[PDB]
RNA sequence: GAAUGUUACCGCAAUAGUAAUUGAACUUAGUACGAGAGGAACAGUUCAUUCGGAUAAUUGGUUUUUGCGGCUGUCUGAUCA
RNA sequence: GCAGUCAAGCGUUAGCGACAUUGCUUUUGAUUCUUCGAUGUCGGCUCUUCCUAUCAUACCGAAGCAGAAUUCGGUAA
RNA sequence: UUCAUCUAGACAGCCGGACGGUGGCCAUGGAAGUCGGAAUCCGCUAAGGAGUGUGUAACAACUCACCGGCCGAAUGAACUA
């Protein structure tokens, strides 16, 4: 999988897992066998249990390595990554180690059983188990090292960052201690230290911001010293793989003040030598520390340098700072109209004669005021009435009795809906003597016709 | 009152039309010695198309009861029950496949699923 | 995700103000709890808290044996240095392995009345040449999963194990009939291909073949391990 | 797995007795007043009520629903007598009994067999020694004031005035929720030969547990895996709890039956009358539920032995309308005035 | 106006309401949550009448109406249609629709001025629903889709249907009901937009997996700000 | 062990004879069991035998045998019980082998081969006789038994050998007598790859009238013109896909495969 | 069934056995935690499988009401009952 | 296991020997397509009873345990 | 039982010193003693480890190895029954 596997199940060291399956073996297993039991029932219940130690290992052993994040062919960025953090040739034969000791623990269980089958002293299939446990602790004791160094590679692993280099993402980088955390940090909602030092954020922290209703993730890293491309550190073995697999163009940063003392010069000159890494990207350019510097009153001389900046087609040379952040709106919109010119490239009612209507908002709505819930000065919102009630589970809701009616008092009235024959309903209706003033006279003709007399 | 038992073929009752389904197997069924699972209106179970559309048939789907068929005694004391047993099928969630339902469906199907209320015209 | 920012949350809160006298009140406590479990962990479990406790006291008399020491203050080419390192048999006198139950009877027919059927018990090699014969014949039967080709071979010299196979039996003792039945029967002495070492007579005439004896017991041991008698 | 029953019901042997002992009573609550902590009566049949509930959370919130009750007799009640008890290390100790000699012929046939053949030489003789100026029960009184921390009252059902006529009365013990024992005592002496209401010693949508015995079925005496090598059913006391009582029953007169709601005027009597029972005269307790039993076995009443706080118990009912169609076959009106005016006039008419 | 709204658990706002230019309905069962969060953006104008239509909680699809009237199904009970009419305006009218089909709101779909019905509907159902809301009726089906309210939702001002559409279905549809019509998508692409939200000429409800684009459509078609 | 009758039998057998159908001998030509022969077996000459050979052309048989005789004798056999065909072949080769290994005095020979394929009607018509119980079903014998003739060799029978492999492919294994149709609950599904295999006219030939397409259609009329159908025309594909699958394992309809 | 001079009522308990079980819809929650993905339980209500104690008004089978009306053939000479 | 290695201690006091320790113990998550003569009556239904060397529920504990969720020591029949 | 501490102040308890070249040499964005590793010096004394730990980007911040200010009489370590 992808996106985190920290969900790798932390195996516990080589010699506490071997006694966490010895511990397991036993209790799962009967114990109490004696000699004066049949041969068969002994030789059985010697094989279950091997049988079932065997099993116990080979299924470790296999979720183990299914855990793994499968670094062959996941993703070149991912892969590079990978091999960086923890030097991916070891990986790779710390993982083919485990798969040998796990087939080799599969072939002496299955050589055991198969020999354990003809013991006929019970003591002769006791030092048969006893040697298969011995062989299965010595195929695992070799194991401590490469197991070691996976837990440690895991608890590294888990707490990587989580990034598709497919998706649309926008990147900053530049020289150490340019204000470029500050800048990840004020950009999107991200907390990252803002130590003066050029090495703060060490890891490659993600930062995620959202913009023309799209969300746009970002990176950090510390950036690249001379690096003549011989003497590279991890730290910025990592920056040069993440900006050349990653997606459109990374912000280079650039402190243009005394702070980031290499000469402007050095600064030109590292990104003029990373140009290879321009190919398609479009890169932009971001001045840092503005404020204290406005680069309009700068040397002609070190002014060249800047034009010379400009020079690569398809830059910019845009004003930022860190203590006033109001140049960030500007970047973050620049970078992402650019992100998505890049991603782009790539690639009635018919008015039928008869209708007339208006926007039919009542006039209670277009009159009434706006609601706040913060302002304690607000409607009653019945549901604080329940809150304090104690909520759902013993509010009685009662919107009865607070309905519009006629008068007042029907609002406690209990309609009785039954009155000994069939519901009102079916004939309840307003002045209901229309169906009484006939039935006198229908009354006195019925009697009166001789049908009773 | 428990519905169909395990393995009944019921009717299908969705738009895009099946002959039946198989009831293979019932979700938060009562297990217990010799009680087999029982599935009733309104229950999420996984029931293989029996037969039906030639890529829906041998693949097990969750099927959605619609109707029971069986007397059962609802907190209204009526003792109402229905034509014959049908289900409609979607996935875990209630998504139904089809984009319409046949025949009528109950209050107490309906109640469990919003989707399959909105997605059934003629309710109880 | 998120790297080891945790550390950086513990240093934005720093050490719960309890942990650190949590943690100092539970570390003067782990003593007083040993001393109290070395009383308790019953069966099962006071033998593993032994061992663990004489392992690590060992540990720590070897460690201050060595601070105390260094407190204190077979010549190899240049090419292998940095690198990694009265004709009686070792084991005269061998178990006397009766002719018992060993040889166990396998009852056959439908009535179990004639088995006249024997089955060794005894790890026995035998080779391309098996060629098992009708059932009717099997006098002896050495089952397949009690065969093995292949016997741990060592010698006092670089303490090397090699698995060589198994060339064939010269001399079994106490009935040497087994030695005609291949039986491994610990106390044998078996010919073993020691082409891997290449060790070569005086004369140029490179050996590849030497006799050695079985040290372990296979009936006992899923392995067979043998001394080369050089 | 489980087995045929639970073990703690077994030996199942048949009850000792029809009437179900009360095994213990609620707590004796001193700030409270005098009131009873339990009744005895007959039960003499189910119904079905239909009403709605204020359950905010519940799936059927504000909607109707039918649930089981049942009607129980429990006409007036008039106290025979009082008995006290001591605490000892044997337990609890019956001290002293007492008595009005105001006894009706219904006690006196259940303290005789053959009441026919008796000569009915009843109390009389001890009572001579109470028809007098007094001084003797004033002796009781005091020793039961000085000793006896607990008063259970002695109470006798009405069986004569049962719908089902009957001469033979049941007795039974009933403890006091009232202060120190002497208020007991004295409102258990003012209250020789008065009259009991059932409407005072419960209320609507009061919790409270019963104790009766179960319809007997006769001898009820196959795997031949039982043992290891290394016989009736019905008729025992069992008990019940948390049952809702929805309305108290003033069978003494009309509009018992119809709610606020239906008004439809009649009694609760089921048209016909209740399957082998008569017909429902005097005051009566509706309970939700069932309880153990079958018409006119005598049943007990009591208030859970403890004190409920859960809403199930808070909530009120809101009786709507009751039923009361001919249990007698497959009824379909509840008064002859529906039948009449289905069927209009008959034969029988003209 | 528009604002997130979440049910207990569910999506499908529409199936436990049904939101109108004078009055909504709005299920007994769960909590005031719901009650107290469409009474923020409703205020106080008109009634919020908690009531159950059969006893289930799915009053949004079995019942439907405009400003003029609201019209139930016959499953309904005596004492629910009693409530309503004590509940609603002298305005708004209530009758016990004697027809075959129960869920007139997703068998119909309606507004202030135009009425969608079921192409086999009872001409006397037909005739009463005109009468009631006073508005136009047509027998018309959204791409084959039988039930028209369960996809179709339709207000004063533009109108929603599900995805599924098809380009010249939803232009017929358009010059017929005279609004504009988008073939939008709520609820993270859920098909069932015309039964699990409401909306109307000044609010707009619909569950939170309503993402942001979604809201910006449903804002650009219903023209709230 | 009643599957490892296969090892029983290597062990046993001095030379191992292997059986394949003349359809497709590659399917019944597992390489696994080979491996392992030649690993620990250099002993053992591991013959092939063609069964099945009257059941394809002539000219399909020839040049399995021609592409086969890379690395096996390939000798043609039928498996007829008195009108054989490649005996005298067979017994000859037999004879060679008993006169190579005179100085042992004692050989036996064992069968290798999918259940059914021709290993008990084989012996039998070896022994020009039924000793070994024959019928058209996968499992004719649960254990290994010993049969002599010409008082020098022997003959091992063992069960059908079908040795795991992730790569099964349940419709390919259903394509030959390994499975027991009978107990299929839903044999319509593999139907149709017949047509895969075999010819549209042989079935025509040996399937009433035809001009089918969506095979589930072809079902549907056989069962109408059988009478199997059931009331308002719904076939018993159950009964007609179990005797659709039992012909084809019979060899009913003729099908056959060439090699590159 | 002898208990305890006789009978019947009320009760206490020395003693034997003991049971309930598990899950979920909400509230608190799309909040704490989350750059994102995802996301609780501490309180109160409300439901659910199995099992234990009971039935008997509602519902299925079991019918010796011989109960109702009728159908095939026989009989008191077809039909009376 | 065999043959050593260091040697807490006992040593005829040259030998032993606790714990560790080296060699058997396809380095690129490949696939072994391997599953090798158990000569014996047992096998499976229901219910009960007993143990804990306990799977869930319950108890609390140690974890790169931030949550979800996961690894494990222990109490508990 | 043996070996040392001793009124040239017995063990344990409260306070300070714990230096100067130095931030050793190679590894190098940081190893100022506590991520790598060779020796671990000389100056200096009552005493100082190119460091025992806790913790830091980098020292920094705190403890003892070792000593002294008060105490105040036996104490510490390994074995045997
Ligand atoms: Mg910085
Ligand atoms: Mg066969």
């Amino acid at each position: 999988m992808q996106l985190s596997w920290k969900d790798i199940p932390t195996v516990a060291p080589a010699n506490d897992l071997l006694d966490i399956v010895l511990n397991r073996t036993q209790r799962k297993t009967p114990t109490v066998i004696r000699p004066g039991f049949k041969i068969t029932r002994i030789r059985a219940f010697y094989m279950r249990k091997v049988k079932y130690t065997g099993e116990g290992f080979v299924e470790k052993f296999e979720d183990i390595l299914k855990g793994f994040p499968n670094i062959n062919d996941v993703h070149p960025f991912h892969r590079d990554l990978m091999d960086t953090l923890y030097e991916k040739n070891h990986y790779k034969i710390s993982l083919a180690a485990i798969s040998r000791a796990k087939s080799l623990v599969e072939q002496v269980a299955r050589d055991y059983v198969r020999l354990l089958k003809f013991g006929q002293s019970l003591f002769q299939c006791k030092q048969l188990k006893r040697a298969a446990l011995g062989r299965m602790a010595t195929i695992v004791k070799k194991l401590r090292d490469p197991l070691a160094y996976l837990e440690q590679v895991r608890q590294h692993i888990g707490r990587l960052p989580s990034i598709d280099p497919n998706t649309r993402t926008l990147l900053i980088c530049g020289y150490p201690n340019v204000g470029k955390s500050s800048f990840l940090r004020c950009i999107t909602k991200s907390d990252v230290d803002v130590q003066p030092y050029a090495f703060t954020t060490k890891s490659l922290y993600v930062g995620h911001f959202d913009y023309k209703y799209l969300r746009f993730q970002a990176i950090d890293t510390p950036g690249i010293l001379d690096r003549p491309t011989e003497e590279m550190n991890n730290i910025e073995m990592q920056s040069i793989y993440a900006i050349a697999h990653l997606r459109s163009c990374v912000l280079y940063f650039m402190d243009l003040s005394e702070q980031c003392g290499f000469t402007i010069e050095a600064q030109v000159k590292l990104f003029h030598s990373i140009k290879p890494l321009f190919a398609n990207k479009s890169v932009m350019v971001v001045i840092n520390k503005t404020d204290i510097i406005r680069p309009e009153d700068l040397d002609e001389e070190r002014a060249q340098l800047l034009e010379s900046v400009k020079e690569v087609p398809g830059v910019e040379i845009m004003t930022s700072s860190c203590q006033l952040e109001e140049n960030v709106m500007e970047v973050r919109n620049k970078a992402c109209e650019k992100l998505l010119a890049s991603r782009i490239e790539n690639k009635q009612p018919q008015a039928r004669d008869d209708v007339k209507r208006t926007p039919f908002i009542p006039e209670s709505v277009k009159n009434l005021k706006k609601y706040d819930p913060e302002d304690p000065n607000r409607r009653k919102l019945a549901r604080d009435i329940e809150a304090e009630n104690g909520g759902a589970g013993v509010f009685n809701v009662n919107l009865k009795d607070k309905y519009l009616l006629e008068d007042d008092e029907w609002k406690n009235d209990i309609m009785p809906e039954i009155l000994d024959g069939k519901n009102v309903y079916d004939f309840l209706d307003p002045e209901i003597a229309a169906k009484l003033q006939a039935l006198e006279e229908e009354e006195e003709k019925l009697e009166n016709e001789g049908f009773y007399n | 009152s428990l519905g169909l038992p395990v393995g009944a073929i019921m009717n299908c009752a969705d738009n895009s039309g099946a002959r039946n389904l198989y009831i293979i197997a019932v979700k938060g069924s009562g297990s217990r010695l010799n009680r087999l699972p029982a599935a009733s209106l309104g229950d999420m179970v996984m029931a293989t198309v029996k037969k039906g559309k030639p890529e829906l048939r041998k693949k097990v789907m969750p099927a959605i009861v619609v109707r029971q068929a069986k007397s059962w005694r609802r907190r209204d004391g009526v003792f109402l029950y229905f034509e014959d047993n049908a289900g409609v099928i979607a996935n875990p969630k209630g998504e139904m496949k089809g984009s319409a339902i046949t025949g009528p469906v109950g209050k107490e199907c309906a109640d469990l699923w919003p989707r399959v209320a909105s997605n059934s015209g003629v309710v109880v | 995700p998120q790297n080891d920012y945790i550390e950086r949350h513990i240093k934005q809160h720093g050490k719960r103000l309890d942990h650190e006298e949590r943690k100092r009140k539970r570390e003067a406590r782990e003593s007083h709890k040993i001393s109290e479990r070395a009383q308790k962990l019953t069966g099962w479990k006071g033998k593993q808290f032994a061992k663990k406790r004489y392992a690590e006291k060992v540990s720590m008399r070897k460690k201050i044996k060595a601070h105390e020491q260094s407190k204190v203050k077979d010549a190899l080419p240049t090419y292998l240095l940095d690198r990694e390192q009265k004709f009686s048999v070792p084991l005269p006198k061998v178990r006397g392995i009766s002719e018992e139950e060993m040889f166990k009877v396998i009852k056959t027919g439908k009535s179990r009345s004639k088995s006249w059927k024997r089955m060794i018990t005894k790890h026995t090699f035998v080779g391309e040449g098996f060629t098992r014969r009708p059932v009717k014949m099997e006098r002896i039967i050495r089952p397949s999963a009690l065969r093995q080709k292949k016997a741990n071979v060592t010698h006092p010299e670089l303490g090397v194990t090699v698995f060589l196979p198994i060339l064939a039996v010269k001399k079994n003792p106490q009935s040497p009939m087994y030695t005609q039945l291949g039986v491994l029967t610990k106390g044998t002495i078996i010919e073993v291909n020691v082409s891997e070492l290449g060790m070569v007579t005086a004369g140029g005439k490179v050996v590849w073949g030497k006799y050695a004896q079985v040290t372990n017991e296979p009936d006992r041991d899923g392995c067979v391990n043998a001394v080369l008698l050089v | 797995a489980p087995r045929h029953g639970h073990l703690g019901f077994l030996p199942r042997k048949r009850a000792a007795s029809i009437r179900a002992r009360v095994k213990a009573f609620p707590k004796d609550d001193r700030s409270k007043p005098v009131a009873l902590t339990s009744f005895l009566g007959y039960k003499a049949g189910m119904t079905t009520i239909v009403r709605d509930l204020d359950r905010p959370g519940s799936k059927f919130h504000k909607r109707e629903v039918v649930e089981a009750v049942t009607v129980v007799d429990t006409p007036p009640v008039v106290v025979v007598g009082v008995v006290g008890y001591v605490e000892t290390p044997r337990g609890l100790r019956s001290l002293t009994t007492v008595w009005a000699e105001h006894l009706s012929d219904e006690v006196k046939r259940r303290f005789y067999k053959n009441w026919y053949k008796s000569k009915k030489k009843a109390f009389t003789k001890y009572s001579a020694k109470y028809a007098q100026d007094g001084a003797g029960i004033e002796r009781e009184l005091a020793r039961i004031k000085k000793y006896a921390s607990v008063v259970r009252v002695l109470v006798h059902t009405q069986i004569r005035k049962t719908p089902l006529a009957q001469k033979k009365a049941h007795l039974a013990e009933i403890q006091l929720n009232g202060g120190s024992i002497s208020e007991k005592v004295d409102w258990a002496r003012e209250h020789f030969e008065k009259t009991v209401a059932v409407d005072s010693v419960f209320e609507q949508n009061e919790m409270i547990d019963a104790i009766a015995v179960t319809k007997g079925h006769g001898f009820e005496g196959k795997v031949a895996c039982i043992g290891a090598w290394h016989g009736q059913r019905g008729y025992h006391s069992r008990t019940s709890i948390n049952h809702k009582i929805y309305r108290v029953g003033k069978g003494d007169d009309e509009a018992n039956g119809a709610t606020s709601f239906d008004r439809t005027k009649k009694t609760i009597t089921p048209m016909g009358g209740f399957v082998h029972y008569g017909e429902i005269k005097n005051d009566f307790i509706m309970v939700k539920g069932c309880i153990p039993g079958n018409r006119k076995r005598i049943v007990t009443l009591r208030k859970s032995l403890y004190t409920n706080t859960s809403r199930k118990a808070l909530e009120e009912v809101s009786l709507k309308w009751i039923d009361t169609a001919s249990k007698f076959g497959k009824g379909r009106f509840q008064t002859p005035a529906e039948k009449h005016a289905f069927m209009g006039t008959l034969k029988k008419d003209l | 106006m528009a604002t997130r709204t979440q049910f207990e658990n569910s999506n499908e706002i529409g199936v436990f309401s049904k939101l109108t230019n004078t009055y909504c309905l709005v299920a007994v069962g769960g909590s005031e949550n719901f009650y107290s969060a469409f009474e923020a953006e409703l205020g106080d104008a008109i009634p919020i009448v908690h009531t159950t239509i059969a006893g289930t909680r799915i009053i949004g699809r079995m019942t439907a109406g405009n400003r003029r009237g609201l019209l139930v199904p016959t499953q309904t009970t005596d004492q629910e249609l009693q409530h309503l009419r004590n509940s609603l305006p002298d305005s708004v009218k209530i009758q016990r629709v004697e027809e075959r089909l129960s869920a007139l709101g997703n068998v119909i779909c309606c507004n202030d001025y135009v009425a969608l019905v079921h192409p086999d509907i009872d001409r006397e159902t037909e005739e009463l629903i005109s009468d009631v809301l006073g508005v136009e009726v047509f027998r018309q089906t959204i791409s084959g889709n039988i039930l028209v309210g369960s996809y179709c939702s339709l207000s004063n001002q533009g109108g929603l249907v599900h995805p599924q559409t098809s380009v010249q279905d939803q232009e017929e549809l358009s010059s017929l009901l005279q609004v504009p019509l988008v073939a939008g998508t709520v609820n993270r692409g859920s098909s069932v937009v015309g039964a699990g939200m409401v909306v109307n000429d000044y609010l707009a409800v619909t569950g939170l997996d309503t993402t942001a684009p979604e809201l910006s459509v449903i804002e650009s078609i219903f023209r709230l700000q | 062990r009643i599957w490892n009758e296969l090892y029983k039998v290597i062990d046993s057998s001095d030379v191992v004879i292997h059986v394949l159908d003349a359809r497709d001998p590659l399917g019944t030509r597992c390489k696994s069991v080979e491996e392992y022969m030649k690993k620990e077996t250099p002993h053992k000459h591991l013959i092939y035998v063609l069964n099945k050979c009257d059941l394809v052309p002539t000219w399909v048989a020839a040049a399995w045998v021609k592409h086969l005789s890379k690395e096996r004798p390939t000798l043609a056999f039928h498996a007829s019980i008195t009108n054989s065909f490649g005996k005298g072949s067979l017994i000859q080769l037999l004879r060679q082998f008993s006169q190579l290994h005179t100085d042992r005095k004692q050989i036996s020979v064992g069968f290798i081969g999918y259940p059914n394929t021709g290993k008990s009607s084989i012996i039998n018509t070896l022994r020009k006789k039924k000793v070994c119980q024959v019928a058209p079903i996968p499992g004719e014998t649960k254990v290994w038994q010993y049969i002599t003739l010409m008082k020098r060799i022997f003959l091992i029978d063992c069960p059908g050998i079908v040795p795991p492999s992730s790569k099964d492919s349940e419709e390919d294994i259903l394509f030959r007598g390994v499975v027991r149709v009978e107990h299929v609950t839903h044999p319509e599904q593999y139907i149709p790859g017949v047509l895969k295999r075999c010819q549209v006219k042989h079935l025509e030939r040996t399937y009433e009238i035809s001009g089918w397409k969506d095979a589930t259609e072809f079902i549907e009329i056989l069962a109408r013109k059988q009478g199997r159908l059931l009331k308002g025309g719904e076939p018993d594909e159950s009964g007609v896909s179990k005797q659709i699958l039992n012909d084809f394992n019979r060899g009913k309809i003729p099908w056959f495969v060439l090699p590159p």
